[PDB]
């Protein structure tokens, strides 16, 4: 409700705490080119170059995947360039951080 | 354990894992090798070889 004159204002609080998931890398798979494609055969070498260097523009790539992986890890926790430690003494008045 | 009266194997993608001789029966699983793609960590060419 309202009218001319009115006004809603808290008088207690509530501290609250939620929790916020965030994906920063993801286990990198290796996988090759020919091998799958091709195992160990004669013939495995003359018909694979017949379409080209396409395992150029394929395997190329997957490295370029696996190298981001970790650069994801490094300025996600690696922003503080100085590693500290807590007191011996956990006295923050009254707060609790055990947990 | 391989029951006595079927003859081939594979698990899946047609590979046929199970290859027996007629004389002894035994069972095997047929898998790609490990094998490994390369990739040039080369520095600047004019810096080094
Ligand atoms: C805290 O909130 C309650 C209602 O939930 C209120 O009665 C109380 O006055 C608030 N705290 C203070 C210090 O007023
Ligand atoms: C590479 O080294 C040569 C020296 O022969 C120089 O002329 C050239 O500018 C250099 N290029 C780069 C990108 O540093």
């Amino acid at each position: 409700a309202y009218s001319n004159n009115s006004i809603a204002i808290p008088t207690n609080f509530t501290i609250s705490v939620t929790t916020e998931i965030l994906p920063v890398s993801m286990t990198k798979t290796s996988v090759d080119c020919t091998m799958y494609i091709c195992g160990d055969s004669t013939e495995c070498s003359n018909l694979l170059l017949q379409y080209g260097s396409f395992c150029t523009q394929l395997n190329r790539a997957l490295t370029g995947i696996a190298v981001e992986q970790d650069k994801n890890t490094q300025e996600v926790f690696a922003q503080v360039k100085q590693i500290y430690k807590t007191p011996p003494i956990k006295d923050f008045g009254g707060f609790n951080f055990s947990q | 354990k391989f029951l006595p009266f079927q003859q081939f194997g594979r698990d899946i993608a047609d590979t046929t894992d199970a290859v027996r001789d007629p004389q002894t029966l035994e069972i095997l699983d047929i898998t790609p090798c490990s094998f490994g793609g390369v990739s040039v960590i080369t520095p600047g060419t004019n810096t080094s070889n």
